[PDB]
């Protein structure tokens, strides 16, 4: 649902 | 050659599921797990995915494959255009994992966990400011939120949310104009606001609404799920779910040894090896994801919730921002390391939201060293014959690049761009001489005002399930960690979600202008669109990557043991 910081994949 | 979105979306196992038993899931993270069960206080996608069996940080509404709201979930939502209101109705038998009732106050408390600055949430946005009286509550001018009311009282199951202006995306999940989670007030009321994020009651021993509950949480490592007896819906098939973090280096070996049945969010560079693994079916689909390059353009005012583009830097010039983007060799990097899974991006809106993408939008997908040099030339940065770097006023064009840890090619790719910026005469060095760890990176970007020790970084997003990007770039949002503030860009963002954009033909044109303006202003530079793949063990029954599948965790099972 909401935006989230991802590791890089 | 780039691979088409022709991956199998679901693994349809002919084998019948058993009772239970024990499923083993992992998420690829080189950083320790960040256990936070309240949606408002959690910033990473890593734990949001790991909280799935527990309810996805207690999600309320059900969804079709296009992320649009449908009835039948933990709660239902209904919109009224003329009154500008949303009505949320929780199920009568919706309960926490301790047996207590989920009430209207629980939903309102979620708004307090973000709006009330004493909890220390990074999720404040201009979108939330559209709720009547929320801005006044956020600044402390009011004691409560006037736009949120309870028709059946705080004990009731009904909540009303008053808006200033109606927004198009309100029929779709991830709109951000109203929230979709609940928090256990009674359980958390005696905990001081500033202590809530680090409390064991929101980390290691929480209360959930989903089909599974955390029986044990090993801080920074794993979750032990068991069936939740107070779950409103279908009884789960499995006895237990173990959800663990797994390092990039150990992921493929963990698949070969059958340690995990499923690994989510694996890097593109490992697909080469994953596809050769028998006993696993590789599912896939278009990632709701974008990676892009950020510039540090100012700071964030926390007291007044506003991004101020006031950083003294050569990156304040438009020609400098564009050239650095044109210098990059994203295409060459993609064709060499990504196994045909990464496509260089032309704009900020991913192919997944196909309706609002346009091939007309030319961006930075193709390297142009000549144009980069020219743009820098006609701007005032003249190349020094001695040093090999451009100068202005005797000030050398030297920038700091905060590159990030990733796969085995992360250090290579980072240096790859450095050499490209070298070719155009821009001196670029790594932050503290080494790649940045994910957890400490997030803290460095989100914490106000803040950092002045970086110029270029890379942002990777698990984007909102709704195409609008207000929660990424709007002036009030901390998530805008480059800290830009542009009248035209703001207007573009607002026009995308205006009253006129209820008309989809008008909203299409608003997205096109936005994408062309963001590429032109070059505050951020779109890097990659990705295609996601998931290795699933052949014993797993009822597994799917379909966004419309709601009872996934309840219907999922196994055909055999270890
Ligand atoms: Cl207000």
């Amino acid at each position: 649902r909401p935006p989230g910081f991802s590791p890089f994949a | 050659k780039l691979k088409a979105g022709n991956f199998d979306v679901a693994y349809q196992n002919p084998d019948k599921a058993i009772k239970g038993g024990n499923l083993k899931v992992a998420y690829q993270s080189d950083s320790p797990m960040k256990a936070q069960w309240l949606s408002g206080l959690s910033n990473d996608a890593t734990f949001a995915t790991m909280s799935g069996p527990g309810g996805g940080q207690d999600g309320l509404f059900f969804t079709d494959s296009g992320f649009k709201f449908i009835k039948g979930g933990a709660a239902d939502v209904a919109l009224d255009k003329e009154s500008k209101t949303a009505t949320i109705t929780l199920r009568k038998d919706l309960k926490w994992s301790d047996g207590s009732e989920v009430t209207a106050k629980d939903y309102e408390f979620t708004y307090e966990t973000i709006a009330n600055p004493a909890y220390g949430s990074d999720r404040w946005t201009d979108s939330l400011a559209n709720i009547v009286g929320l801005s006044d509550y956020h600044t402390g001018k009011a004691k409560t939120i006037s736009g949120i009311t309870f028709p059946d009282g705080e004990n009731g199951k009904v909540i009303k949310v008053q808006f200033k202006e109606m927004k198009p995306g309100m029929t779709q999940s991830g709109n951000g104009y109203f929230l979709e989670t609940v928090a256990p007030y009674q359980y958390l009321k005696d905990v001081a606001p500033k202590d809530l994020a680090s409390s064991p009651k929101t980390t290691t021993k929480p209360l959930v609404t989903g089909p599974f509950k955390p029986e044990n949480v090993v801080a920074g490592e794993s979750i032990k799920y068991v069936p939740n007896p107070y779950y409103w819906g279908e009884k789960p098939k499995l006895n237990s779910i173990t959800y663990e973090v797994v390092s990039t280096a150990k992921s493929v070996a963990a698949l070969s040894s059958s340690k995990y049945d499923i690994i989510n969010g694996m890097v593109s560079s490992q697909y080469k090896q994953v596809k050769n693994l028998k006993g696993y079916k590789v599912l896939g689909q278009q990632a709701m994801y974008i990676s892009l390059m950020y510039y540090n353009l100012g700071h964030y005012d926390a007291k007044n919730s506003i991004n101020v583009q006031d950083r003294k830097t050569p990156l304040q010039d438009q020609n400098v921002r564009q050239a650095i983007g044109y210098a990059r060799n994203v295409a060459e990097v993609d064709n060499k390391f990504s196994n045909g899974l990464s496509t260089p991006a032309n704009s900020l809106i991913p192919p997944i939201f196909k309706q609002f993408t346009s091939s007309s939008v030319k961006g930075y997908e193709k390297q142009d060293l000549d144009k980069a040099n020219k743009l820098l030339d006609e701007d005032g940065w003249k190349l020094n014959k001695s040093t090999g770097y451009r100068e202005k006023d005797g000030k050398e064009l030297s920038l700091v690049y905060a590159a990030r840890v990733g796969d085995a090619n992360a250090e290579t790719i980072a240096q790859n761009y450095i050499q490209q910026w070298k070719k155009i005469g821009v001196k670029v060095s790594l932050y503290n001489g080494k790649l940045m760890e994910f957890n400490s990176w997030v803290d460095h970007m989100t914490t106000p005002p803040g950092a002045n020790d970086w110029d270029i970084t890379d942002g990777s997003w698990s984007l909102a399930s709704e195409p609008s990007q207000q929660d990424l770039f709007s002036a009030a949002a901390p998530y805008n960690f480059g800290h830009f503030n542009d009248s035209e860009i703001t207007k573009d963002l607002n026009d995308i979600d205006s009253a006129k954009s209820e008309n989809p033909t008008y909203r299409k044109a608003a997205f096109v202008k936005y994408q062309e303006d963001m590429n032109k202003k070059a505050y951020v530079i779109p890097t990659n669109f990705m295609l996601n793949y998931t290795p699933v063990n052949k014993r797993v029954v009822g597994m799917t990557l379909d966004y419309g599948a709601m009872n996934t965790w309840s219907e999922i099972g196994v055909s055999s043991a270890k």
